[PDB]
């Protein structure tokens, strides 16, 4: 249905 | 990690740079695990500052930054989904699509496929606004395998959503666009790739013949049903949804499937571990025994009528409620001949079993299928033969009890088995 996404980071 | 105070002075100032620093530590805000601050961001009224920064196409990270902080808002409930639409995101994120940055093409066709997950309504705005044509260039080159193999699975799984919902369902002209890519992606080695162009064929097939029949036109049922053979269940589950969908269809729809070669599928699909898997497969054989004399024929010489004893005997409640229409269809369309065959491979003991259930709509299609039984016995005028087995078993009881019942349909059915075939 729906997803988020999370990571990276400068 | 800022406080959403301090973000809101980022972006606030005038500095492009300040506002940059402030989207990031929005974004990282909005990735973290435990329970994103998405409300807060919404009051604070930063979503139209989001979008606004999409279209800063000189600085090119804070239109990442902010592409990402406002997928993951969109990610959320309809409300949330809701508020990145009302702040224009939409026609903002089409137009990122043809970004010379695949990282930010990329989030734009994250954003727009959690936008188009939401509902029908969204899915459909997202189509006027025009986004198949982007979305359909990027995937046009000769062999996706040059494709990165997670762009492409983004673009599948949005392409997935704009196929969907069915209140309404996506416009005619809007499947007929995407089908050919959506065929493409059908065929692709990628095992996560070829679950969700599984779902999105599902999707498609779940509805009107006129439906069903521009998939099967499109000549998908071959892969569907190799598919259906697949070792991973993620693969296994959509495919055989959108081969159970294709069976609801006409006859001659149905008799693609048997070409195919689905029903070769059916004995482990019928002895799966996975609850699931059995429950459906027994769903699309009751859809496939409701068929001609001819392909109930079918299912006869691939030997799934033991397949189909036995889940009826052992299995849950739900599959073997399937298992009960199934064998109402069989015993309703098929030959005198046929009807023989089912009692010869042991239908009468579990189904009996089965009269004792608490579901009423259960013990309507079992009296159904014992109705149906005996006027193939009295063609052969060995009904007496038959009403005996009843008895032993111990059917003759349950029967008998099921006079003093409740639902008319039922005992008035029940009764007339009694005066009739016993007493």
């Amino acid at each position: 249905g729906k997803i988020s996404k999370h990571w990276t980071g400068i | 990690n800022w406080s959403v105070e301090d973000i809101v002075k980022g972006i606030n100032s005038n500095n492009l740079e300040s506002q940059l620093q402030a989207t990031q530590a929005a974004r990282k805000l909005l990735s973290r695990e435990k329970q994103p601050p998405i409300d807060n961001i919404i009051r604070a009224g930063l979503i139209p500052k989001f979008v606004s920064f999409l279209g800063k196409t000189d600085c090119s990270p804070i239109q990442f930054e902010s592409a990402w902080a406002l997928t993951n808002i969109a990610s959320g409930t309809s409300e949330q989904t809701k508020a990145v639409v009302d702040g224009g995101a939409i026609p903002a994120f089409i137009s990122l699509l043809a970004s010379p940055h695949a990282h930010i093409s990329e989030q734009a066709v994250w954003a727009l496929g959690n936008i188009a997950g939401d509902g029908s309504a969204f899915r459909d705005l997202v189509i006027k606004h025009g986004a198949i044509d982007p979305l359909l260039a990027l995937l046009a080159v000769p062999d996706l395998s040059t494709l990165a193999c997670g762009y492409l699975r983004n673009l599948t799984w949005t392409l997935s959503n704009l196929c969907r919902n069915k209140n309404p369902a996506p416009p005619l002209d809007a499947v007929e666009q995407i089908l050919p890519t959506l065929v493409r992606l059908l065929h692709h080695n990628d095992p996560e790739v070829l679950a969700d162009s599984c779902w999105a064929i599902s999707y498609l097939t779940d509805g009107p013949n006129e439906r069903i029949e521009m998939v099967v036109k499109k000549g998908v049922v071959p892969q569907l049903v190799k598919l259906l053979g697949a070792t991973e269940l993620p693969i296994v589950t959509p495919a055989l949804r959108a081969i159970g969908n294709i069976v609801t269809g006409t006859d001659e729809q149905t008799q693609k499937v048997i070409d195919a070669g689905a029903l070769a599928v059916f004995p482990s699909l019928l002895t799966n571990p996975k609850t699931n898997i059995q429950k459906e497969a027994t769903w699309t054989m009751s859809n496939i025994t409701a068929g001609r004399q001819d392909q109930i024929q079918q299912v006869v010489n691939h030997g799934l009528v033991p397949f189909l004893v036995g889940v009826l005997s052992k299995a849950d409640f739900k599959t073997q409620k399937e298992a009960a229409w199934a064998i109402t269809n069989y015993t309703s369309g098929g030959t005198v001949e046929q009807i023989v065959y089912l009692v010869h491979c042991g239908i009468i003991e579990p189904l009996m079993n089965l009269l004792s259930a608490k579901d009423t709509k259960i013990i309507q299609v079992i009296l159904d299928a014992i109705s149906n039984i005996f006027q193939a016995a009295e063609k052969l005028g060995e009904t007496e033969k038959l009403s005996i087995m009843i008895e032993e078993c111990g059917g003759l009881d349950k029967i008998e009890a099921l006079q003093r019942h409740e639902n008319e349909s039922v005992y008035k059915a029940s009764l007339n088995l009694i005066e009739k075939y016993f007493s």
